[PDB]
Formats: structure tokens, sequence, C-alpha cells
């Protein structure tokens, strides 16, 4: 439209401290960053400041034409950096947090966030050119329950093998509906019809009011004691989903939540609760579940189109927490491929010929579901399964229902239905919701040396009570998770203590576990407790109380 | 029937056996002139 | 692609499909299976060759438009007021709506009380409150099934003549329509949503041994369809109840024997469904006898004409624009029915013949 500006700055073709330095930050060392700040744009040419809005799409030619020119003049040497230079403008005000959604609005600069999923390298012309990822940009929340419409980002060959999960990253660019299926052959995007682009990938209060409120001692009374509001549930659950809550080198762990009823009652759907507070869950349903269900799996393709890389709400979750409803209804199929990834969490190859990491950190959490009828047959629960052993042992706990009748304690339920449905009828709390949430990123005690024995002294003694009578009938892997369980407790009072009246309530954990294992005779060995060579080794440690089995001469591997 | 070519494939991932074994004979039998590859081609050359 | 309304096509109907044009007011506002309720100069003269035909004959061939989106009530209410005075209204209305049933009262029970709806909108955000009615019945051991009652369901506006589930059903099992020139299977659930807003009835329910038998359960639980195949993946609104009868394999054998591997039905399904129906033949030779000439009767229409007083379907409708106004129940009359129910949950144990424990 204009004419005073294109012509100068064609020819340009033809603080500033930081650019002085940074100009030549770039060397063979191939840090691969470029950061450029917005405001120093406006402030070098104020000319260009007002085009951004209007015709940024010219810079993107001129800036890759740009670049060569400074650089060849000054040191041939360094041509050979990765053969290319990538715009990277920051940010350009506007900020829309919610109305970017939108269709209407292409052939527009666009500003927002994205995460890094996965990498492409473990697989094997003109398709070759480009790759496909797994893109999401709406996160969990109330609000976002109506479901938005998934990225598919392409990757021209730039950025593979320079992208690494776990890297919350702002997105920004223009959104050209350059489709170049025009020739008919291959799939197509969903409703935001668009091509979508990668052009920025970094490369390297409420909260302190509530904060006061959180190290207050008053409120910190009454806290246990409003856990559990919408049922009550049981005594047992309440732990399970507390400790869910806080989620807590390779100090890692799984907890496995286990419940003991049927899908009819609400209680398989009490799980549905959890999406209020949890900041990530995905509900599975078993087969046919949303897109890709934590399983990976294989379809036959056309002539030309790309094999699909599957990224599960367990890469999403990264440091977070998925949520599992119906595991025992998957497939058959599905068991054998996910049988392994569980068991380390991610995919390790130590061939040293092939090497990948995919990280997948969050509380696994799932229900399992009762086969039928609860004990209606009369034979072994235990001995009369053909299933594989690994797969069933992967429950930390067993947990039993505890009475079968009892009208009371249902009376309660019933009324609260009652009073429900009186609520929605027309007639004519976030302060609450962040306090255990936010508590688990700043709270990180230390140790003290001479008090670690202690600790790990009082469990020892009861594992080799258990060794009197009978032939190695305990596990030390359900003492692996007894052990983390009791990290939280610490983490909450931070009272250097344990008080006699958790110590109660944990007890009841373990004698529920023995009675589904065990035959109901088990009400006449127990009583006294109820009514009152690679193995090898890893018991020698508890001995010692040192986890770490390299610790002769450490003061060599920190020179390594 | 019902042992179509759209299903077979997932036969043997129920045996356990990957993708790799379709090519080594699913892939090599029907270009050995079988009745199945025969079938496809008279059957479904219009009706897919 | 439109298909014109089946209500107001005849028996005879062969649809025509219409081809229209859709903008961005289309998107995420229509549901897949639902009504649609919203001079030259130098001598440039012709002989240049350059003419081709191929653009011609794609479009033309196909429709080519755009679009873009007193008394006689109180007739029919007046006899609800003025009934009320004679005695035993509410036994009459019972039968009123069954004219051609013969025994099976227990049965038919249970379907009259379904026609009643209400669903609580969500206002505060929260959980979907059911109310809608599944009951699946149990009646003959499959041989002339006594789901033939069914049939007389089918009389009645906004309902789905199910062809069972042994059919080829390109509905509710979409796919991907673009195989680079174009593709039969399309992005379509109506299979179940056609009676969307209505009441469905589905026949055969025991075909659903491996396909239906994932789709339905999360049909019922959801109430909605969370389709996707890499190209399309959204989520609908498939608001109705489920009118289904079962039967078993090869006869009712679980009388003597325990229901255990017995039915061998899935469970996951049936434990969902409220109520649950059985059909014992008496030897009552009053009703047994007449059961046969009640049938016979329609056939006897030379010296007998029944006059039609009132429509037994359109009186049903001036009860579903009654749900806009408000009922203003007080909790007086609500709570008294709950305080029962404490007795009804304990009495179940007192040891009367059992058919199939729930709670």
């Amino acid at each position: 439209p204009r004419l005073e500006i294109h012509h100068r700055f064609k020819n340009f073709l033809r603080g500033h401290n930081v650019f002085k330095e940074r100009i030549s930050d770039m060397c063979k060392e191939n840090r691969e960053s470029l950061v450029v700040n917005y405001e120093d744009l406006a402030a070098r040419e104020h000319v260009l400041a007002y085009f951004l809005p209007e015709a940024p799409a010219e810079l993107l030619q001129i800036f890759d034409e740009a670049a060569l020119e400074v650089v060849l003049a000054m040191y041939p040497k360094y041509d050979r950096i990765t053969n290319h230079i990538h715009v990277r403008i920051s940010h350009l005000p506007l900020v829309e947090e919610l109305r970017s959604l939108r269709q209407l609005h292409l052939n527009q600069l666009i500003r927002t966030s994205g995460v890094v999923t996965s990498c492409t390298g473990v697989l094997p012309t003109i398709y070759q050119n480009y790759q496909r990822i797994r893109i999401q940009e709406s996160p969990g929340k109330v609000a976002a329950g109506r479901l938005p419409r998934s990225k598919d980002a392409i990757l021209l060959a730039d950025l593979v093998d320079s992208c690494k999960p776990g890297d919350e990253i702002e997105l920004t660019g223009i959104y050209h509906n350059n489709y170049d299926g025009s020739l008919n052959t291959a799939n197509g995007f969903p409703v935001f019809a668009t091509v979508i682009l990668a052009n920025h990938v970094a490369k390297k209060e409420d909260v302190k009011m509530i904060t006061s409120l959180s190290k207050d001692q008053q409120i910190g009374e009454k806290i246990f004691a409003s856990i559990a509001p919408s049922i009550y549930g049981h005594e047992d659950i309440k732990r399970g989903l507390a400790l869910a809550l806080f989620g807590g080198h390779k100090v890692r762990g799984d907890i496995n939540v286990l419940l003991c009823g049927d899908p009819g009652t609400a209680k398989s759907q009490f799980l549905k609760y959890i999406e209020k507070v949890s900041s990530r869950a995905i509900f599975t349903t078993g087969q046919g579940a949303s897109a890709v269900g934590l399983t990976a799996y294989v379809q036959r393709h056309p002539v030309s189109r790309e094999w699909t890389l599957e990224a599960g709400a367990l890469v999403l979750a990264d440091r977070g927490v998925c949520l599992i409803d119906e595991f025992d209804k998957m497939n058959d199929q599905d068991r054998t491929s996910i049988h392994e990834a569980m068991e380390q969490q991610s995919i390790s190859i130590s061939k040293a010929g092939i090497v990948t990491s995919l990280q997948a950190r969050c509380t696994v959490i799932a229900a399992a579901n009762p086969i039928g009828g609860r004990y209606d047959p009369s034979l072994t629960f235990s001995e009369n399964v053909d299933l594989t052993e690994p797969i069933i042992s992967r429950f930390d706990i067993l947990c039993v229902v505890r009475d079968t009748v009892d009208p009371v304690q249902d009376e309660m339920l019933a009324r609260f239905v009652v009073g429900s449905h009186v609520r929605h009828h027309p007639s004519n709390q976030e302060v609450l919701k962040k306090y255990i949430i936010y508590a688990k990123e700043r709270v990180h005690p230390k140790l003290n040396q001479m008090d670690q024995d202690k600790v790990a002294k009082m469990y020892s003694d009861l594992r080799k009570e258990s060794m009197a009578t009978g032939s190695i009938p305990i596990t030390v892997r359900h003492i692996e998770s007894m052990i983390r369980m009791a990290e939280a407790h610490a983490r909450i009072h931070l009272r250097d203590y344990v008080i006699e009246d958790d110590v109660n309530m944990a007890i009841r954990v373990m004698l529920e576990s023995f009675i589904d294992t065990q035959k109901f005779s088990v009400m006449r060995s127990m009583r006294k407790t109820f009514a009152r060579p690679e193995k090898d080794l890893v018991d020698k440690a508890r001995q010692i109380n040192i986890h770490n089995l390299s610790a002769f001469y450490d003061s060599e591997l920190f020179r390594m | 029937s019902q042992v179509s070519e759209h299903s077979i494939i997932k036969d043997f991932t129920k045996q356990k056996y990957p993708e790799h074994a379709i090519h080594k004979v699913l892939q090599l039998m029907l270009r050995r002139g079988e009745i199945q590859h025969r079938m496809q081609r008279k059957v479904l050359y219009r009706l897919k | 692609r439109i298909q014109e309304t089946q209500a107001e096509l005849p028996r005879g109907s062969i649809p025509r499909s219409l081809e229209v044009i859709l903008r961005a007011e289309a998107v995420e506002s229509a549901q897949a299976g639902d009504k649609c309720d919203f001079g030259v100069d130098g001598y440039e003269t012709e002989g240049i060759r350059g003419l081709r035909a191929l653009g011609v004959r794609d479009l033309s061939y196909r429709l080519v438009f755009l679009a873009c989106c007193n008394q006689m009530t109180v007739k029919e209410w007046e006899k609800v007021f003025e009934m009320s005075q004679d005695k035993n209204l509410y036994h009459n209305l019972c039968t009123s709506l069954f004219p051609t049933i013969h025994g099976n009262d227990e049965v038919k029970r249970g379907v009259l009380l379904m026609l009643f709806g209400g669903v609580p909108k969500t206002t505060g955000e929260g959980t979907s409150l059911r109310g809608d009615i599944n009951v699946c019945i149990v009646g003959d051991p499959s041989t002339a099934k006594s789901q033939f009652l069914k049939h007389v369901e089918e009389f009645s506006p906004r309902a789905v003549y199910t062809s069972g589930k042994a059919s080829s059903a390109a509905g509710l099992t979409a796919a991907v329509v673009r195989d680079e020139e174009s593709h039969e299977f399309v992005i379509e659930a109506g299979a179940l949503m056609l009676a969307d807003n209505g009441v469905c009835c589905i026949d055969e329910f025991d075909k659903m041994d491996v396909r239906d038998q994932v789709a339905i359960h999360e049909a019922m639980e959801q109430q909605t369809i969370s389709i996707t195949k890499a190209g399309v993946k959204a989520t609908l609104n498939a608001r109705t109840s489920i009118l289904a009868a079962a039967n078993p394999i090869s006869g009712h054998y679980d009388r003597s024997k325990s229901l255990k591997q017995n039915i061998n039905l899935s469970a996951p399904i049936m434990s969902r469904f409220d109520l649950f129906f059985i059909l014992v033949d008496e030897c009552n030779e009053v009703t047994d006898y007449a059961i046969a000439r009640r049938i016979v009767d329609l056939h006897s229409r030379i010296e007998e004409s029944i006059d039609r007083v009132y429509s037994l379907d359109d009186i049903r409708r001036y009860l579903l624009f009654a749900r806009q106004f408000k009922p203003k129940i007080s909790k007086e009359s609500e709570d008294f029915i709950v305080e029962q129910y404490k007795h009804l949950r304990q009495r179940d144990g007192s040891g009367v013949t059992k058919s199939s424990w729930r709670i």
C-alpha cells in the first residue's frame, strides 16, 4: 500500500551493548539459541514497529536473507553451523488468553503456548521432507470441559532432535492455510483447518496470601477432618487420596489405590470427582478411549501417509498426575504392550547401539473392577487365575471391604442424594482448592545424618518378626511402598515425630490385604495380630541402613 | 471368511508376533499366486 | 447431506438426499442424526481455441443453492380436570393407553411409566443428573417372542424402528471419508441418536456379543459418543430412553439353576439397567381363553365400530409442554417416600422368592 518504508527497508538488504555481544554468541559450540526482545525491535527502527501487526509476512523472507549478509562478510568459517537461521521474534503484545481459538483471525501473527511431547528419531521422497507430531494446547480445567480442537504440527526437518520433553515454551506465528493437500493424496486437519508452522521454541498474588495462611496452624487442625465431604467414604480411601494429592537422585514412586465396590453404584464414579481437584485427568473407559489411551497400536496405512507415533497422556503429565478409570476392562492385546512400559515408566535399551528415552512420570491412579460377583464362587481367589503373574502383582495394596449390611451408614448417602436434587432446581471457593496442591512444590525438608538410622530401624524390626513362624511369606516390595507412604506425613506437619493416632490407622491397611489372599481360616492363625541370591543381598543393606551400594571410596567418583 | 486381511495381522500380535512376521509370510504368500490373492484380483477389482 | 423427514415421508419413501453447503454458522451448532430446529476493443471475437468441458460436468449436475440459519388447547386439558371427579380415575388411565394388550399387566406397567420424563439441566456446572428410564424385559425363550409387544409402541412419534443389531449398520461405526476421491462410510452415529429428544425402542438386544457390547456401554453411561478416527473427533448428545427386551440363548432354565454363568449375558450392561421383568403364565382359563378372542375381535368390525373420542397420542404430548411449567413441589411430600424407603431396603432381605440380587 505504502512506498516510503518498503524501498528503504529493501535497501537495508543491499542498550545495543547486549546486541554487540549477542551477535557473536553463536559459535562452533552450537548452543543453538536466538533471544531477541520485542521492545528493542521498536527501539532500533520505529517505522517497522507499526508495520509489525500489519505486514509481518515479508519479514520472514528478509530475515533469512539478511542473516547471511553479516555472517559471510565476517568469517566464512562459521558457515557450517546448522546451515540455517531461524526467525525468533519475541512476543507482540495483543495477547489472547482464550479468544485465540478462532478460525476467523487467519493471516495474523498469533501468540500461544505449547509443550513438545515426543521426538521421531526412532521412526524410519515427497513425504520424507516433513514429519508428524502430536500437540495439545488446552490444559485440564473445569472451564475446559468442552472438548477443544487438537493441534497437529509439522516439522519440516528444522527442529528435529533439538526438542526435549518438559519445556514449557511459547509458540508464536501466523496461521496460513496453505493446504498442501490440493492433490488430494493425504488426510486433513481438524476444524481449525490451517497448516501450523513452528517458529518459537526456547533452548537453554493470591499465591502469597494463601501461602501466609498455609503456614498457619489454626487451619492446620481442621484440614484432615474435612478431606472427604462428598460421601465421607472409608478411612483408607482418604489416606490414598491424600497421598495422591501430594504425589510423593532416582527419588520416584508409584501408588496403587484399590477400591472394592460395583460399577452401578456411583462408587465406580467416585473417581470422577477427583478431576475437580486434579489438574490432569483423562477418562479411558477402556476400549475406544480418546485418541491414544496410553497404549501403542498399529494400523494399516495407505501408500503415502505417516505412521503414528502414539502420544499417551503419560507424556502430557510429565512430573504430573495421570488418572486411569476402568483399568481391568481394557483389551487383552493392550495389556501385552503396556506390561513392559509400566515396569520402567519408560523405554530403555542398553545395547549401546540404539539409545532413547521417553518420559512418563505421572502418578498412575487406577481402580480394579471385580469380575462378576465379589466372593460368590467357593474356589480359591489367588490359585485359580490363568493370567500372567507380573501384571497382577502391580498392586501394592489389596484392600478388602469392611462390613456388608450397615443401613445406618447407607442411610446418610441417600439423604445426600435427596438434598442434592433440591439445590439444582430453580428457586425464585478456589482458596481451598489450591491449598493442598501448592504445598507439594514448596516443602523440601532436609535429612539429619545422626538420625537417619533410627528412622529406618523401626520398620526393619517388623519384618524379622514375620520370619519366625513361616517360610519367607512376606515380601519387601509391599514394605517398599510403605516407606514412601510415611513420607507425606513429615511433608504435611513438619513436626519431627509421628503421633500414635496415625499408627493405628496404618495398621488397618495391612490386615485387609491378608484377608483377600488367605482363606477365611485367617480367623485362627492370625488372631494375635488382628485381635490386638540377588534378592537376599538387598536384605543385607537394611542391616547397615545404607542404600548406596557404591559408597566405598566415593571420593574417586566425584573426580570422574 | 471372517479371517480376512484386516484381522489376520492382529492374530499374529495376539500370538506375540510383531509386525515383522507379516512381511515374511502374509506379504509373501499372496505374491506366490495364492487363490486368496487371485480372489482379490477378480471379486474386488471394482467392488473394493 | 440433509435427509428428508421420515415422519412426513410415506411408507414407500425413496428419500432424496439434499446437497447443501453450510458455513461456520453450522460449526458445533448441529447434531448428527437430529431434526433441524433452529466492452471489448480490437475485434476480439470468437474462434480462438482453448475451450474445454472438464469444468462443466462436475458442479452443474448437482444441486446449487445457499441457505443460512387457544380453546383447542383447553379442550384437551379440560378432560384431565373434569374426569377427576370419577372414582378410580388412575386405574382406568392405565388401561386407556393399551387397547390391544391381553394379560401382562405388569409388563405394560413399567412401559406406561417409561413415557414420563424429566431431565434436570446443568446450571451450577456440576454432574449430569439422569432423568431417563432404562428398563429391560425378560420374556419368551426366543420362540414366538413376547417382545412382539414392542410393536405396539411403534405407533407413536419420536421412535426408532431398530432392525435389531445383526445389520450392516453403517451409522455409529463412522469411517474415514477421504480415500482421495470419496468414501462410502461417513462420520455418523445416527444408528441410535436418531431418537434424540424422543424414545428409542431397540429390538434383538441379545445380539450385542462383540461390536455393540463396547458401544452401548459408552452410550448408556455417558450419554455421548466419542468418535475418533485421526481425522474426526467430537462428542455429541444422545438424550433418549432405551426400551429393550432380552431373551435367553436357548430357553428358560434358571428357575432351578443359579443365575451364575447360566444366563450367559454381559453383566456390566444389564447391571446398569433400571428394572427387569418376568413373565409367568398361569392356568387362568378365564384369561387364557380370552387371550386370542381379543385378538380376533378386530375382525368383527361388521357389527361394531369404535368411535374416536380422543387420540391416544395427542393427549400424551400435552404433558410434554407441561415440563417448562414449574411444579414447585414442596419437600413435605418428597421426603415421606424417602423415610419409607428405609423400610424398603431392609425388607428385601425378608426371604421372599429371589429372582435377581441387585440392591
